[PDB]
């Protein structure tokens, strides 16, 4: 429900905020 | 992340603290 859309927004934001550095996603 | 940025609204620095 809310967590899936929130995590999608989260991943899309981390991509930008990190750039070529990369990020880790742990729900 | 899903506990501190999903309930509240994280800023750009809080999201940058999750940068690998």
């Amino acid at each position: 429900v809310n967590q899936h859309l929130c995590g999608r927004q989260l991943v899309d934001a981390l991509y930008l905020v990190c750039g070529e550095r990369g990020f880790f996603y742990t729900p | 992340i899903v506990e501190q940025c999903c309930t509240s609204i994280c800023s750009l620095y809080q999201l940058e603290n999750y940068c690998n």
